[PDB]
């Protein structure tokens, strides 16, 4: 009958993960909090501040020691003795370590907690390091993405509560359900990528027909998430559907893999129609010069 | 202990010191410290941002077209405003000029952020300061029904409905797992809502926490996703196709339909749930129209926002007006210029940063983000701050000043600037709002004033949503489809060396991005964010920020229970990862 | 255009090209319809169905252009130009007909081109291929979907195969009988 | 200020199109009827029955002659003097003709009104014929699908009202927006297709990973709709996502194009069954024996 | 004019003849004719189906695995039930046994169809018979609020809400474009709802027409789409993946979450909007518990449905019980067998079909669908029926009879069968329902009885949805995932010659599919659909169908305005394309 206690801490973060979690459509963010788990500590939502909030924290990690789930959003800085993120007058990394040692398992929310995200991009001034580099004695589920898909977050939660176990994971620490397949492999525009039909510059004829964004630097070919399948915000849309290439925001160090707008190295591309087209025009051209000498038309289409 | 006068205030650090760390129901990490006297009145306030990531440093040497993506991740609460501020600036630098629809869409993205952000704040963050959650358990559902119906035409109001809400909460609490309400402040004498209003409030809290998710679908359509939607230098990626083959690959009549339906629902919700509750919190917590005034009756600032004429950031175009007031002279609303080095400056003599000369202020184009943590004699240690040293460096937040003046930014600022500029719309919205509460105009310059304005602003934003939609549709009707410019998308076509300013009004206040380009790379990128203004430390002259100002002279009923503090702070809508970046 | 210029070899170099394209077209074409056994895992990095699709399309090009000019030569080199008499030529030639396999072969491959390009150009390349959009409009008037174009196309393949079985005997019948 | 009058008739139908239209999420079915158009006649929803319903019909087609839109769902039968569908004691085809002549434009809803759908599949006992075979003097927009996607129906409606014009059509009468591209063109499982990764039998390891359904006879490759892009029921799912191949239910005569679980299918002109393979392989073995007969004729 | 006695009725075709063609607010095409006397009482009723497509004919020579797709398109309203009936039958023939989850899913599909179908009927179709739409304009919103609140804990009940609804309708009607309400029956003296109940009803009419669309999302998940979802012989296509790589390609934790949320919303809606409205229509139109009894107190039939033990259609498994009552003896509920040729028969001596001998009845395995339109002396012509000739052939609907007995099928039948079989659940649901109305048990055998049961059934169905979902989840918890059996998917593996029966309860009554296979091809496929039972013409013995029976002895207030006729007919939930196929 009692709900399972969850502690939710925040390090260096933009709060996009807590923002995402509450966007959940099924189950409702509301219903998760009132019926599925006992969200016992979360700086972003809780009533208690200051020495009252300090007191809830201590009371919860004490009374449910060994028994509670630790959600972490954002990451700890190591620079300047960890004081790039101060919590209750002390480095954040200390609150993390004390909460971690008392937890049974740890969810690492978003690219921040999983990998490092933006605060950890070149030159990484705060020396932000992911949770798996700081907490090495506990099970950690990495649910990456900047943010992860709300319904995926909630779905992961419901899996854990309903099935009373941790989701299956790849060698990386990511739940297999939503991170087992690349965006590029469930992309609704694959048909175009397969043909060799690409957007070449924004709002061109191609883009208007929803051709492939591969050449606008889409990084779906190397990004494991569920955006092309599950999609964002109650299945409304996702990066690619809305005309922009995948940034790869669920992938380790994606901020540093060149520009968002450039190709993508080492993904095999060979167009069905594009190549055949070139073969046809390349053969026509051979006969064109051999018998005629090229084509100066007059109608150019004629068929009406 | 030392004592000095500033801005009409007497800052005195003698007497019991109170520490509120960590501040909750805000975005990111904040520490607040105060001093109280024998009468339990705040005589000193200390505003510290306890986080830093360093976007300004990271951005350096990246492709300016990648910048929006990086700086959007400044904040996930005000998600998207920083991207908008970015594109604006890179386009200002290169000299880009976006198509009409791109703008109309961007304005939609912002209005949407306003509607959503304000709503979530009023209920999820600030709400519990005013609504005694546990007191709802003592409410009579029938009277709760009768009350809600007297205030609003909102459908969900049956006595059975409030009864289920009450029971569900009774079930929730009954197990000893108060969760988020645990060790809260319930039963504090500053909670002034009657049993029935508390239940009505809490029922709305949940309804809001549900509805909020739907508003962002508008982002999902155009942006692709929310949080953190997508943008481009040159306009918007979300190409439009309405009548031609392959409209399935673009913004089409069905997609626009979805957006339309969300606009209607968002407007309807704000107008009938938030708006009435705001007025109702105003009704019962009336003496708060005189507590927490702060800088709001001295210095206020707006940059302006929502340019209705495309690529025209002039006065004759920005639907949300700009301007500054200083020394309480609201009859003369001064023009703001972001290029001018004698206007926007940033002093760091009280922040954990390093300047060549730390007694001067640097305009963002000369900005220096060199982190240097150095708290000094804090009576504890470097790894254990028991008590910040406000005489020296004490925050990760830079101190910005308009012409040396300490400013308040945000919804209340926008309203006074708009009002005293003569805005036909705003003079009718404020006058009727204050008349409904039987409070004078000055009642708006307060902690309660701040909440009221925010609610008014969401109402405004949702109205403007429908306006922007219609505008976009009129273009589509009229065969105007273009969503992006691509002439200067190639770096080969950019000036070898150039700079630009991006500016708008984020839900929390005035936002500026100053960017510099050299050989297709970011040379400099500096950010001055709304909360950086509000939560600002002191400057060389010892002047105090909007926060520390609003906390002064506030009476506390119970010192160990800092509700009065939280009330005043939350009303500004603190966003710390925004303020620090 | 990626290449330019060759010159031209002896004419039998263009017969062999056909038969090769022909064969390649048939194999690949068969497996478009009745695809090989499924492969496994990580789609990004593999692309089998697509190649046997790509080879088919481009083999089609080489084939079509080889045949268009193979014909262009046949009836300009003929000088026989440049119903009533076709029912009088079959009535004194009944009173060795493998020349009706030249006509059958000819017409079958032409039929294949038309059907195939109706299918290939339907992602409307808009270019020169608009004539082939009548072919689709036809099959709808016929009774149904673009699906029928597949069915009929495939039928062409088997029927073409029939002419090969009827050729390669007729061939190895005289290649063996070398008296 | 006045809404545009719409008359909605039903021939031989299953009523799946009127069911679909009301599933519309944006704009709401409700909002379409109360704000966007004046749905002046619809047998399935209207209050009036009998000689009251006859009276509304007559009154609306008279008073708005030349001015109203005619929605037609289902189709007319020609057999038994058209009495396979009787309406007010008279063949349905008469009600259709009399509503058509008075209309400014015609919306043929679903595969029934567009193509013929199920009632018109072999042996076609009622001789169901599509609207475009019976009404030849009016503009007819074919919005096929059994049914068409709810939000597509409504979207087409909103296009016509907002832009005050007929949607642009392929050379077949279908609005270009949603029928300009094939399902196979915007299939989320395309990655698997070209890869060579197919479901072989239901619920197999492949099927669980959401591989291509081509080999289970998916007809997406030859079916123009918007199900892979727009999707069904507020973008929840569609045939392929939910594990079944596209039947091609928006395409002319799709009921008669072989088995649904089959690639290489019934050619209806070849009769009973006889598929491309069947007829081809019949011919192949014919010439294979014709070779056997002339080889046995080698009297050297 | 001739007169004869049958089933306790005196069928007399003397006196004024009234013609209701076309019947509206039903599925498909119906013609109804009656005779009235000097007291304006119906002494003759004629039930004609005015459409035919010929699915039975079309199906021949088809791959049995393609059959479900064809016959699903029998009806778009009861979409999916025919497919279910199909797969059931082909499996019965070949001898295929489906995996547990396949069943649990199929049962979900059906429970969903019940919830949706019943709801749409109650409001969109039948509603206007009872709710005087235009009378809502004379309602006081405050009293409408007070009323709705007295009957239901449903949240949407504010006086402002009913006022907007009223105004919107006032806006609608104000322009002279009554649309669907045009030339309606408003102001007929049989409309017995007070102003406030009429507005309450109409508001619920619109809410329902909104909500209905959400219920079918459950179909969209498993079936792929709705209308007309997808199925397979062997189980279900919708393979389930829960925690392996590529769960994005299957039914997964997120998808199941969607389903779950729709279940909760559907249950909540039915229980608090439909259920209370049903009882309220019962309250004010009370004398209708004695009008339109028909066959319901003589002969009723159920096949049974919802097999909870997978592949077990036996009594100890079907959650909705089967059985038949004849001659009003409800203490002896007889077992029904679909194989038995002396049970289900179809006479066509009054239908437009041709038999070798048209005086005998054929069991579906011997069925003959040979269309032969032949109306006879109709006093008009073949192309102009002014008055059907009920002495001879007069409908496209075959006349089915259980052991020669004329039966009523559907919600009311299911309830009496269930009740008198001793069903613990049903004895508590009916007894409390009738006690709430202060009406005796017999009050249920009526036109009002039919509506009440339908509503009860929706409540039951939505209850059962949650039950089925839970069952599915327990399997998933317990590592049981299989959704399809493929062992006998190949035709090479089927009996060279075989036959089977598919049966369930469609929202309208008892559905059976009889199918025969020969060399991998459909040899015979015969359909006996619920409305075929109810709308049935007469047979050789002159016995009347459920419809014509329920119309007899009904008093009409105004003869030219056939509301009393429509009320009685709609209460059966006519579905003509189903009945004729
Ligand atoms: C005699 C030479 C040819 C042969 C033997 C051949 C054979 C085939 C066969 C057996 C199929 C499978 C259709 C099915 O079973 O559904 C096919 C498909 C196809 N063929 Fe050909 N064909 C020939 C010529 C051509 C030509 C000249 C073109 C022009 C581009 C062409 C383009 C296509 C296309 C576009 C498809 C459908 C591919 C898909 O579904 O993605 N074919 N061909
Ligand atoms: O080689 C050839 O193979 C095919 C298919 O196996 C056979 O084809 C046979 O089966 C098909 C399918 O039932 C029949 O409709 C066809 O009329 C018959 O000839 C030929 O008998 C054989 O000559
Ligand atoms: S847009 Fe990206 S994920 Fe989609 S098909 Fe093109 S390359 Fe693949
Ligand atoms: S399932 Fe059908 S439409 Fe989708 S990729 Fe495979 S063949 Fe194409
Ligand atoms: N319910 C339903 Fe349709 C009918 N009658 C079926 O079967
Ligand atoms: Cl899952
Ligand atoms: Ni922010």
């Amino acid at each position: 009958k009692p709900r399972i206690p969850v502690v939710w801490i925040h390090g260096l973060e933009c709060t996009c993960c807590t923002e995402s979690f509450i966007r959940s459509a099924h189950p409702l963010a509301k219903d998760v909090i009132l019926s599925l788990i006992s969200l016992d500590y979360d700086d972003t939502l809780m009533a208690a501040a200051g020495t009252q909030a300090e007191e809830v924290f201590e009371d919860i990690i004490t009374q449910y020691n060994g028994k509670y789930i630790l959600a972490v959003e954002g990451n700890p800085p190591l620079g300047e003795q960890g004081m790039f993120c101060i919590s209750s007058g002390r480095p954040f990394i200390e609150k993390l370590k004390r909460a971690a040692a008392g937890a049974s398992a740890i969810i690492a929310w978003g690219t921040c907690a999983s990998w490092g995200c933006v605060q950890a991009a070149r030159p990484n001034p705060t020396q932000a390091t992911p949770i798996d580099k700081v907490i090495t004695d506990k099970p950690i589920i990495k649910v990456p993405g900047c943010p992860p898909i709300p319904d995926v977050m909630s779905a992961i939660i419901t899996y854990m509560v309903t099935f009373d176990r941790l989701p299956d994971v790849d060698r990386m620490g990511r739940p297999l359900m939503f991170y087992g397949q690349r965006i590029h492999d469930k992309c609704y525009r694959r048909a175009h990528f397969d043909a060799g039909e690409f957007v070449q510059s924004w709002d061109d004829d191609a883009a208007r027909k929803g051709y492939c964004l591969y050449k606008m630097g889409c990084k779906g070919p190397t990004t494991y998430n569920a955006c092309s399948s599950t999609r964002w915000n109650d299945g409304v849309s996702f990066c690619i559907q809305s005309g922009h290439g995948c940034l790869g925001c669920a992938e380790n160090g994606f901020w540093d893999r060149g520009s968002f707008y450039s190709r993508v190295v080492d993904i095999p591309q060979m167009g069905t129609h594009s190549t055949a087209d070139t073969v046809g025009l390349t053969a026509l051209g051979v006969v064109a010069a051999a018998v005629g000498v090229h084509a100066v038309a007059s109608a150019v289409d004629q068929r009406r | 202990s030392t004592q000095y006068e500033t801005q009409g205030y007497t800052i005195n650090n003698a007497g019991r010191r109170l520490v509120v760390d960590p501040i909750t129901r805000i975005e990111g990490h904040m520490r607040c410290e105060v001093n109280i006297n024998d009468q339990n009145v705040i005589t000193n306030a200390v505003s510290c941002g306890t986080m830093f990531r360093g976007l300004e440093i990271i951005l350096q040497g990246r492709d300016p077209r990648d910048a929006w993506a990086f700086v959007e991740r400044i904040c996930g609460v005000c998600t998207g405003v920083h991207a908008l501020a970015s594109v604006y600036a890179i386009e200002d630098a290169i000299g880009i000029k976006v198509p009409d629809n791109a703008n109309i869409i961007r304005n939609i993205m912002l209005a949407t952020l306003w509607c959503h952000d304000h709503l979530v704040h009023f209920y999820q963050l600030a709400g519990m300061d005013w609504i005694d959650v546990l007191d709802a358990l003592k409410a009579d559902p029938r009277k709760t029904s009768e009350l809600a119906q007297s205030l609003s035409s909102w459908p969900k109001s049956s006595p059975g409905y409030f009864f289920d809400v009450q029971n569900r909460l009774k079930k929730f609490v009954e197990g000893g797992q108060l969760g988020i309400f645990r060790n809260g402040y319930w039963g504090h004498p500053q909670y002034k809502l009657p049993p029935e209003a508390n239940l009505m409030g809490f029922a709305h809290y949940l309804e809001a926490l549900d509805f909020q998710r739907e508003i962002v679908k508008i982002h999902a359509v155009f942006g692709g996703k929310n949080p953190h939607p997508n943008w481009i230098v040159g306009g918007m990626p979300c190409a439009i196709n309405i009548d031609e083959s392959g409209a399935v690959g673009a913004v089409n009549m069905e997609r626009l339909n979805l957006v339309q339906s969300i606009i209607t629902r968002t407007a309807d919700f704000i107008n009938n749930v938030m708006i009435p509750d705001a007025l109702a919190i105003g009704q019962f917590n009336k003496p708060w129209s005189e507590i927490g005034t702060g800088l709001s009756d001295k210095c206020v600032l707006s940059y302006g926002a929502f340019p209705d004429i495309a690529n025209d950031f002039g006065e004759k175009s920005l639907l949300m007006p700009g301007g500054a007031v200083i020394n309480g002279d609201f009859n003369n609303v001064l023009p703001v210029d972001l290029v001018d080095p004698q206007q926007v400056q940033e002093f760091v003599d009280h922040a954990w940063y390093r300047y060549p000369n730390d007694q001067v202020g640097r305009h963002p184009f000369d900005g220096i983000t060199d982190p240097w943590y150095n708290p000094g004699d804090v009576k504890g240690s470097d790894t254990n701050i028991q008590q910040l040293n406000e005489q020296e460096r004490y925050s990760w937040i830079k101190a910005p000043r308009w012409r040396g003046n300490a400013m308040e930014v945000g919804p209340l600022a926008r309203t006074l600037i708009a009002y005293h500029k003569g805005d036909a719309a705003t003079v009718e919205s404020v006058d009727r709002m204050m008349s409904a509460l039987n409070l004078p105009l000055s009642g708006i310059q307060s902690t309660l004033g701040r909440i009221l304005c925010r609610a008014h602003e969401a109402q405004w934003a949702a109205g403007k949503l429908q306006y922007f939609f219609d505008k976009l549709m009129t273009n589509l009707k009229n065969g105007n489809l273009a969503t992006a410019s691509t002439e200067k998308w190639e770096p080969a076509t950019w000036p070898t060396e150039c700079r630009g300013v991006g500016f708008t009004e984020a839900p929390r206040g005035a936002l500026g991005h100053w960017a510099a380009i050299r050989d297709g790379k970011i040379d400099l990128y500096q950010c001055v964010v709304p909360t950086t203004w509000n939560a600002s430390p002191r400057d060389p002259k010892g002047q105090i920020g909007a926060y520390e100002a609003a906390l002064m002279n506030t009476k506390m009923a119970i010192p160990e229970q800092p509700l009065e503090i939280l009330r005043t702070l939350h009303s500004f809508d603190p966003c710390l990862a925004c303020s620090t970046h | 255009v990626v290449s330019h210029y060759v010159f031209e070899a002896p004419v039998r170099i263009w017969h062999w090209l056909t038969v090769l394209c022909m064969a390649v077209l048939m194999v690949t074409g068969y497996f478009i319809g009745k695809p090989l056994p499924s492969v496994s895992g990580e789609a990004t990095y593999l692309f089998y169905m697509g190649y046997i699709r790509l080879i088919h399309f481009s083999a089609g090009m080489v084939f079509t252009v080889v045949l268009l000019m193979r014909i262009y030569w046949a009836f300009v080199g003929n000088r026989y130009s440049r119903q009533g008499v076709w029912y009088e030529i079959r009535w004194y030639l009944f009173l060795p007909i493998a020349q009706a396999a030249m006509f059958g072969y000819f017409l079958m491959s032409v039929f294949m081109i038309i059907t195939g390009f109706a299918l290939y150009s339907e992602h409307s390349q808009y270019a020169i291929f608009a004539p082939f959009r009548y072919v689709v409009e036809f099959f709808y008037w016929t009774g149904g979907n673009s699906m029928d174009i597949h069915s009929w196309h495939r039928l062409g393949m088997w029927l073409i195969g029939a002419f090969v079985i009827g050729h390669v005997y007729m061939a190895l019948r005289e290649d063996i009988m070398s008296d």
